[PDB]
């Protein structure tokens, strides 16, 4: 009841902020710059998965609307749904690749497209393997969707959904890992050579660096760390009433973790000088 | 001076093996791809192997494929041929043949002077064997093809060799009409499709010798028969 | 004395070139237009080749 | 008192010069050419692309043979492509990476380079072992080599930023005539069909006609507002045209000694590069500082069409001897053959 | 669908891009450095510390640098200033000693304020936008001794500092670091060379350094 009234408002603002800032992000990386170095490769990516993200928000914000009515087909909701998290977890995936990459030229263009392209290709299988397996394993209730459903009877599908929150503290174990080898990089090569016309920008970089690290620890790690509770509720038998606390805490915390999505053509633009400049011209 | 040297020939029991070197001077050995072509006592030239420049392609005859390694050594400026169960009809003059392949290049142009080994598919046919010639006459030599040799491309893969007694192979047309570098003005080449003339103006003493035409549309790379001149 | 030499020599320069023998403009506009007329039909670029004569496929 | 005197004497002969050119325009060549149709609209597409130099190229040249074409870039290589096929035919490693032109022999059989080292390097193309070697080095000039052109395998041109332009002795490696008379620094030079003649562009904003053999300059052209950087003869020999930092093209004929045309539009702001013309002259293609390709209607001075497929400067340009392609180098570093379809 | 020699042919050209691609790569890990002044203002000297154009190779700690020096070169500037647009760093080399001076050629014009004019066009150049510039102050030895005799006053009428070497020697700076138009996309390195001076060196990897690591934080996307 009150959830419902919270995620209309909540999606509301993201779908605005992201759509603006992702289709601003695709024209300075296709219009105004064209050649584009390894990191725009991973935020043309980025910007392209967070916008397909946007797209899926007003599928879901059209079923709050309703009451929880989705009128439309099960085959879609299904494939909608599937499309929000299958864009969420590329955008996790490529800040992995941003990271690491990001650490190597702190302490290649070809590599950066096959990579792209591998992504995308490798999460499109597990994008129709998830179609494949809640369609075929049993039918499925098209009054409504994105509610809670129990998976004892389908524990393949709860495993693979269990992979991808494993393989994520590994990319958030990578991304804890150079970010801020990358920020004490820098704040100690300050100290050395202070004596010169700008030590500041090293300074400002690593604060940078951490602040790029805080946005993703923000939104994403609530998400995830709850997501086991969420894993072994749908799989274990509890209480009716622990059920619903697990799906409105689990319901509210996707949407922290959607804050990122229109967080990501924002960071991009303060940071760097090239584009403010460009801004304001 | 280009200079092609073998070495490594010599009697061999059947079914032996023997290692064949081509030492390489004065050109960018590098650049070049190499040929290895053999030529039976009192036969014509029949092509053994081929390796590319930068060693990435590598062809054989039917004949001596699964027997005989070809392999350069670059920084050495050395060709070598690793022959293994050598049978009697191995036994031939083996020659070291460069070949560079760009547009406008001149292939086959340069040959060695071979070295002797004796053991203990378009179809290039030259009908005339001997042809009695005296000096100042003009003389023409004919050469026909299975398969016809003009290329979507424009090219006619026909190659034109002497072999004067004693000496190497030399490369007189390329592509059919084209004249090698240092052959005299008075060879001439004109074909098409499948039959092919060699117009000698003015026939010298130095002339006389065996004509071969070869074939480079595709591997392996055949020789006709070859056309004697006399005296 | 560098500057008078240098003077001597301009003003020598500009005798040889004001002696030239000039055509009209007309005439000489003429001849570029005629020559243009004569060779527009293979002016490649001016008049595209049918694809099976254009090397550049 | 002598000098005083000889100066008035100069501005007395200019004042004739600009009154016997004033005497033979009686017309315009845009009223000549006012009757005949436009050329319509040029559309030329990239054809082939032609990838591996690493930085801004500054030159190109066709081969006679309208198959192959030499280009240079500041990477140091000097590369000539097959442009059917847009193999590389050779990689030319340059002694000193600041080449800014490069010429292509009418024979084939060599190729000169040169930029801010004040050298012409000419290369033979045709050795016994099988690598393309420096045959000549022309020293001499004192600024740096801006254009070059042979007129066969033993005889080339030169024009530098030391103010003169030169003919060089390619087997003596002597320069057998100096062409001195432009007070500025010499950026282009085009030969006439005939070798005969050559005109060079000059930063004095003045092209001149200079005679090969006799070695004096016949004529002086005047009218440009800023250098001029590119300069191209008429196929027929009798007229060129030249393109400066003034966004205009003007095209110069010999015989009546004036200008006769200028090709400007008021949203070229942008320097030009490099010009050429079709087989029949009746195209001029320029390229310009603002990333295209225009091809301009040298008698009617209307825009063509436009070659719009580099990010950065068109650097350089050329149209085969056959006319069936035109070739724009760009400082992006790729070349581009571009011709159209019916 | 290629005959037997076009299938060669394309293998040429394909190691021909091998080797290209190789070049590249070790061009693009070279320090490339314009070297500018103007004459006989310490630049001379600078080179022996570290017709055409001049190129000086040289490695320091696993750093290959080349060194571009054009002051031979008569011709229109602007002709040819474009042919370096991409280079790591400026070094430009201006004589504190000839602040007294006046300029041999116009025989009226100050021999630092040519410099001044000089620095100006360079660093506010289109072409060096975003080109950092090490500045080097030559001849500190021989500026001393001129201050004792000929006062900074003569170079600056509007100077009411001491007539200290130390506050004489910080007033020239600022004035040059002053004609930067834009302060955030290009810095600029100063550094007081002497003729025995061996630190020159350092002070250019550490200035070179500095830049390198600046061009990636600007890839990056973090600055
Ligand atoms: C499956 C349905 C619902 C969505 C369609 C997926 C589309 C939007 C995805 C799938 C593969 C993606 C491409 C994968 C690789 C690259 C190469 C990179 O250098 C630019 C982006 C680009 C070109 C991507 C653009 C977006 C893309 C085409």
């Amino acid at each position: 009841k009150l959830l419902s009234t919270v995620l209309t408002t909540s999606y509301s603002v993201i779908f605005i902020v992201g759509l603006v800032g992702n289709i601003i992000a695709l024209y300075v990386f296709l219009g105004i710059h064209r050649k584009r170095n390894s990191i725009q490769i991973y935020l043309l990516n980025v910007a392209i998965a967070d916008l397909l993200l946007i797209f899926c928000l007003p599928f879901r914000i059209m079923y709050h609307i309703n009451q929880n009515k989705w009128t439309l087909g099960v085959i879609l909701c299904k494939v909608v749904g599937t499309l929000f998290y299958m864009n969420m977890y590329i955008s996790i995936i490529l800040l992995g690749f941003i990271s690491l990459d990001r650490y190597i030229k702190i302490n290649t263009t070809k590599q950066s497209i096959y990579v792209c392209c591998i992504v995308w290709m490798l999460a499109l299988g597990g994008f129709l393997t998830m179609i494949i397996l809640t369609l075929k394993k049993g039918g499925h209730n098209s009054t409504m969707c994105f509610h809670y459903r129990d998976k004892h009877n389908a524990k393949g599908e709860a495993i693979f959904n269990f992979i991808l929150v494993v393989m994520f503290w590994l990319i958030f174990l990578l991304i804890i890992l150079s970010y801020i080898k990358i920020g004490k990089n820098l704040l100690r090569i300050s100290k050395r050579r202070s004596k010169f016309p700008n030590s500041g920008k090293y300074a400002t970089t690593a604060r940078n660096s951490f602040i790029v690290l805080i946005i993703f620890t923000i939104c994403f790690v609530p998400y995830h760390a709850f997501r086991f509770i969420y894993i072994s509720s749908q799989l274990n038998v509890s209480s009716c009433y622990w059920k619903e606390i697990v799906h409105k805490t689990n319901e509210i915390m996707l949407v922290l973790s959607s804050f990122n999505s229109c967080l990501d053509p924002v960071m991009y633009f303060l940071m760097s000088s090239n584009i403010r400049k460009i801004m304001c011209q | 001076d280009v200079q092609l040297v073998e070495s490594g020939g010599g009697l061999v029991q059947p079914g032996g093996s023997r290692k064949l070197s081509c030492s390489a001077s004065g050109f960018a050995f590098s650049s070049f791809g190499m040929h290895w072509v053999r030529q039976a006592p009192e036969k014509g030239l029949e092509w053994v192997a081929y390796i590319s420049s930068g060693s990435g392609t590598i062809y054989y005859a039917d004949t001596v494929k699964g027997r005989f390694t070809i392999s350069r050594d670059d920084p050495k400026n050395t060709l070598f041929l690793q022959m293994t169960s050598l049978r009697s009809e191995d036994t031939a003059m083996y020659y070291c043949v460069r070949s560079i392949y760009y547009y406008g290049s001149s292939p086959f142009d340069f040959w060695g002077q071979g070295t002797t080994l004796t053991v203990s598919d378009i179809v290039m046919t030259q009908a005339t064997s001997s042809v009695p010639v005296t000096p100042g006459e003009s003389v023409s030599i004919s050469c026909r093809s299975s398969k016809s040799l003009l290329h979507s491309n424009g090219n006619t893969y026909l190659y034109w060799f002497l072999q004067r007694p004693g000496q190497s192979p030399q490369l007189l047309i390329y592509r059919m009409s084209n004249l090698a570098s240092g052959v005299p003005d008075r060879f001439s080449g004109s074909g098409s499709g499948t039959a092919f003339t060699l117009t000698i103006s003015r026939l010298e003493a130095e002339d006389v010798g065996v004509y071969y035409c070869m074939q480079h549309l595709e591997y392996p790379l055949t020789f006709g028969a070859g056309t004697k001149l006399e005296l | 004395t560098a500057s008078i030499a240098q003077a001597r020599k301009l003003v020598e320069q500009l005798k040889m070139e004001a002696n030239i023998d000039r055509i009209k403009v007309s005439k000489a506009a003429a001849d570029l237009m005629a020559y243009c007329e004569a060779h527009a039909k293979e002016d490649p670029l001016l008049t595209p080749v049918p694809a099976s004569e254009n090397p550049f496929r | 008192s002598e000098l005083d005197q000889l100066r008035q004497e100069a501005e007395q002969l200019k004042n004739q010069i600009r009154d016997a050119r004033k005497a033979c325009a009686d017309a315009t060549l845009s009223q000549i050419t006012n009757n005949i149709d436009p050329v319509g609209r040029i559309q030329m597409r990239t054809r082939r692309t032609l990838r591996g130099h690493l930085a801004k190229i500054y030159a190109m040249h066709w081969g006679t043979d309208s198959r192959l074409l030499v280009s240079a870039s500041q990477d140091g290589k000097l590369i000539i492509w097959d442009s059917y096929t847009t193999n590389k035919v050779h990689a030319i490693p340059l002694r000193s990476s600041w080449v800014m032109t490069c010429a292509y022999a009418p024979s084939g059989n060599y190729v000169a380079c040169g930029g801010l080292d004040n050298i012409c390097s000419i290369y033979n193309l045709k050795t016994r072992e099988g690598n393309v070697r420096v045959s000549r080095e022309l020293a001499g000039h004192t600024g740096y080599l801006s254009c070059c052109r042979f007129l066969d395998d033993n005889q080339i041109v030169t024009s530098s930023g030391d103010t003169t332009c030169a003919l060089w002795d390619i087997e003596t490696g002597q320069q057998t005539t100096t062409f001195t008379g432009h007070t500025g620094d010499v950026m282009s030079l085009s030969l006439a069909p005939d070798t005969r003649l050559f005109v060079s562009g000059a930063c004095d904003a003045s092209a001149k006609l200079w005679d090969v053999r006799e070695g004096m300059c016949r004529q002086t052209f005047t009218g440009h507002e800023s250098d001029i950087n590119a300069i191209c003869f008429f196929p027929n020999g009798n007229a060129f045209a030249t393109g400066s930092d003034d966004a205009t093209c003007r095209l110069f004929d010999l015989r009546a000694d004036q200008e006769l045309m200028t090709y400007s539009h008021d949203n070229i702001i942008c320097g030009i590069t490099s010009v050429s013309f079709s087989k029949s002259g009746r195209l001029l293609l320029a390229g310009y500082d603002d990333f295209n390709c225009n091809v301009w209607d040298a008698l009617k001075a209307d825009r063509a069409g436009v070659l719009a497929g580099h990010d950065n400067r068109v650097s350089c340009l050329g149209v085969t001897d056959d006319g069936m392609a035109v070739a724009t180098g760009s400082w992006d570093s790729f070349l581009k053959i571009w011709n159209g379809s019916s | 669908t290629l005959s037997a020699e076009d299938k060669a042919a394309v293998e040429r050209s394909k190691m021909i891009d091998r080797n290209l691609r190789e070049d590249g790569e070790k061009a693009a890990r070279e320090v490339k450095l314009l070297l500018l002044g103007a004459g006989e203002s310490g630049k001379n000297t600078i080179v022996k510390q570290m017709t055409g154009i001049v190129e000086t190779h040289f490695t320091f700690k696993d750093l290959h640098f080349k060194m571009f020096d054009v002051g031979a070169q008569r011709s229109e500037r602007k002709k040819w200033i474009h042919c370096f647009e991409g280079v790591t760093a400026i070094i430009f080399c201006v004589a504190l000693s000839d602040y007294d001076l006046v300029l041999a050629e116009d025989e009226e014009m100050n021999r630092m304020h040519a410099s001044m004019k000089l620095f100006d066009s360079i660093c506010n150049n289109k072409w060096f936008t975003d080109t950092s510039i090490i500045l080097f102050l030559n001849k500190k030895d021989l500026f001393e001794e001129k201050i004792k005799k000929s006062p900074l006053t003569i170079c600056y009428p509007e100077y009411a500092g001491s007539n200290t070497y130390e506050e004489a020697a910080a007033y020239i700076q600022c004035q040059f670091e002053d004609l930067n138009k834009r302060k955030d996309t290009k810095e600029i390195y100063t550094h007081f060379t002497c003729s025995t001076d061996t630190k020159n060196v350092q002070f250019v990897f550490d200035a070179v350094t500095d830049v390198i690591i600046k061009n990636n934080l600007k890839d990056c996307g973090l600055f």
